[PDB]
């Protein structure tokens, strides 16, 4: 059991306001901490199995950051089984929302520098050995030039959300990595995939064809499609040559993307790729 | 269509009984039993009027405004009728989800058949074929629909020997629509349609011939059984798929089956969906030639395996 009054951030009081959307991980409800905070609710059903000693371990973790492109973590309390999560609150449109906006003009200036944000938080978090799974559009903020990352390091959290079949999207297909893809498997929970500091990098990948193509790169077929495609690397190849987008831009997209995970390149290494540009 | 004067008198009778009711709500309905589990499908009693039907429930949480383009490209269901085609009801929005209420099979799906069968005879899945390959042709005729969906647990059985199609593709909004698609551990899709490439009802005949095959062997035929297996007759999702786009197809024992059996399945599960047979050709086979001509009292058989 840890609670709020535990954290760097002076604690008297917060208030639950409306929430702004379900997912596999609770609940996520607008806060007010004298500012506003993203507030999501989960339950355990693991009963002290280890599980809340990682979440004290992986929380512990959170509280050690700040940085100017991630969210900033505030509090995490736990009242078991019911557990909290508190984050600062991102005002302004996900970037999936705005990059597939009719009116939004972005070009390559544009392109480069959102990209270059994004590296640059993704990046903090790999020097701090945090993994950050789940990498895709919908968790990054944009607000007339801020960029920021959200929901990070959410996939370590072994809690209570289902039957025998698989329960995929496919907004997240297009994100996963193929070493990711081929160990799914029924009965099989999310913390067993093989997530990487490589597997994070292929996701940026691609959030670099989104800011493109303003799309995703598969369209949206049945996801046994999407699973084999991803899983034998056929579907990014044959994405990448069916449009070209420019051998520059095209590179890094091809090198993200690439099969064998050794083959992906460091963030650090993508920030001086993203300089060599138009 | 070659359609019986028979086939007239039931349709007819299902289309006088459409009219026995005209507004559908929730509170109509009592849960009778639950059928399985996908969406999920239960028996139920409607309350207006007297008949039994099937209604499967598929929860979704999404606005009012796709809502009503989805339901009347869905009304266009209650167009087509066939003997082949589980006869439907209407569709709704209520509480969270759409209800689709239908023609209920007393005898259930292939799949929980062939669980109490333990193996289907070759001579009752002659018969299938030629009712599948009527309801395609069907579809693709008269409106220009594939199916995209062919599997055991979407042929249904009764009483009465009619065989009946559910569960096909009429909504291209709906399709796109569903955020979160569900796989399971059985794939029936065809190669062409893992790549990602053009497709058409080839597609759907692969999953006609596969399905074939599970029902004829009594086990899902992927990856094939060893040796020692096929005589007393663990692996992820990619693997399956990889094997069916790299691996030769399934084949039928070459034993227990007659040729032209064995053949017919060999013609739906050529890779290369050009070379695959099409609906002409497979009217025309051996195998339906001799299955359409063959008296088999289906209805005996249905009951007696399944215990009424
Ligand atoms: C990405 C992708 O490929 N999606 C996809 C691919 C193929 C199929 C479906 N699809 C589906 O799977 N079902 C199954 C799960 C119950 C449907 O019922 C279903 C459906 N209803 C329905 C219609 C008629 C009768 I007679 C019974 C019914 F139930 N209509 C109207 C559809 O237009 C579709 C498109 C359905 C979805
Ligand atoms: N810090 C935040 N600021 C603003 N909105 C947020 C924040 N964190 C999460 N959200 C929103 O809360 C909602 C629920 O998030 P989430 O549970 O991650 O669902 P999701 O990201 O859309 N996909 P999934 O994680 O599988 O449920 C989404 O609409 C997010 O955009
Ligand atoms: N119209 C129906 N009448 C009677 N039983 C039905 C009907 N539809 C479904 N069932 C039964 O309910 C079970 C579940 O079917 P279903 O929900 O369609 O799962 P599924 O077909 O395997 N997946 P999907 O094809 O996408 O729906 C079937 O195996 C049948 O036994
Ligand atoms: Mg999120």
């Amino acid at each position: 059991s840890v609670y709020l009054q535990e954290w760097d951030i002076p604690f008297e009081q917060v208030e639950l306001g409306e929430p702004i959307g379900q997912g596999r991980w609770g609940r996520v409800h607008r806060g007010r901490w004298h500012g506003e905070v993203a507030i999501r609710l989960l339950e355990m059903d693991g009963h002290n199995q280890d599980h809340l000693k990682l979440f004290k371990k992986e929380v512990m973790n959170y509280r050690q950051t700040r940085h100017e492109n991630v969210v900033l973590f505030m509090g995490a309390c736990m009242n078991p089984p019911h557990l909290a999560i508190i984050t600062s609150f991102c005002k302004g449109r996900t970037l999936h929302s705005f990059v597939r906006d009719p009116k939004t003009s972005l070009d390559i200036n544009k392109t480069r520098q959102i990209a270059q944000e994004i590296i640059k938080g993704m990046g903090y978090l790999h020097a701090k050995g945090i993994v950050h799974k789940d990498l895709k559009s919908k968790n990054v903020f944009y607000d007339n030039g801020k960029v920021v990352i959200t929901d990070f390091g959410l996939f370590g959290i072994s809690g209570v959300v289902r039957e025998n079949q698989l329960k995929l999207s496919h907004d997240w297909l297009c994100y996963l990595a193929p070493e990711i893809v081929r160990e799914m498997t029924p009965g099989k929970d999310e913390d067993q995939l093989p997530f990487s500091k490589a597997a994070d990098v292929y996701a940026f990948g691609t959030v670099w064809y989104e800011l493109q193509a303003r799309d995703w790169p598969l369209k949206n077929q049945a996801a046994e499609a999407s699973i084999w495609q991803i899983g034998s690397g056929e579907g990014m190849k044959r994405v990448l040559t069916s449009v070209s987008l420019g051998k520059e831009v095209s590179e890094i997209l091809s090198a993200c993307w690439a099969f064998d995970l050794q083959e992906r390149p460091s963030f650090s290494l993508l920030m001086d790729m993203l300089e060599k540009l138009p | 269509l070659e359609l019986d004067e028979q086939q007239r008198k039931r349709l007819e009778a299902f289309l006088t009984q459409k009219q026995k009711v005209g507004e559908l709500k929730d509170d109509d309905f009592e849960k009778i039993s639950e059928l399985g589990a996908g969406g999920v499908v239960f028996k139920v009693s409607h309350k207006p009027s007297g008949l039994v039907m099937a209604r499967k429930l598929i929860h979704l949480e999404i606005k009012p405004a796709i809502r009503n383009q989805i339901i009347r490209e869905l009304q266009v269901l209650h167009e087509c009728n066939s003997p082949y085609i589980v006869g439907f009801y209407g569709a709704f929005y209520s509480d969270g989800e759409i209800s689709i209420c239908m023609e209920h099979m007393d005898g259930g799906s292939l799949d929980q058949v062939l669980k109490k069968a333990g193996r289907i005879p070759e001579q009752i899945l002659g018969k299938v074929s030629i009712a599948v390959i009527k309801g395609l042709t069907y579809l693709r005729e008269k409106h220009k629909i594939m199916h995209r969906d062919v599997k055991p647990s979407n042929i249904l059985v009764n009483s009465r020997g009619e065989i009946k199609l559910c569960d096909f593709g009429v909504s291209g909004q709906l399709i796109d629509s569903m955020a979160n698609s569900f796989v399971g551990t059985r794939s029936y899709m065809s190669p062409e349609r893992l790549q990602g490439t053009h497709y058409s009802v080839q597609s759907d005949i692969w999953s006609m011939g596969l399905s074939l095959v599970e029902m004829a062997v009594g086990r899902y035929p992927i990856p094939p059984p060893d040796a020692k297996e096929l005589e007393l007759m663990p692996m992820a999702i990619f693997e399956l798929l990889d094997y069916i786009v790299n691996e030769p197809p399934p084949k039928l024992p070459s034993a227990v089956f007659s040729l032209e059996f064995q053949d017919f399945v060999n013609k739906c599960l050529i890779k290369n969906p050009a070379e695959r047979a099409d609906l002409k050709q497979l009217m025309v086979h051996a195998f339906i030639k001799r299955s359409d001509a063959e008296e088999v009292d289906f209805a005996g058989w249905l009951c007696s395996t399944i215990g009424l």
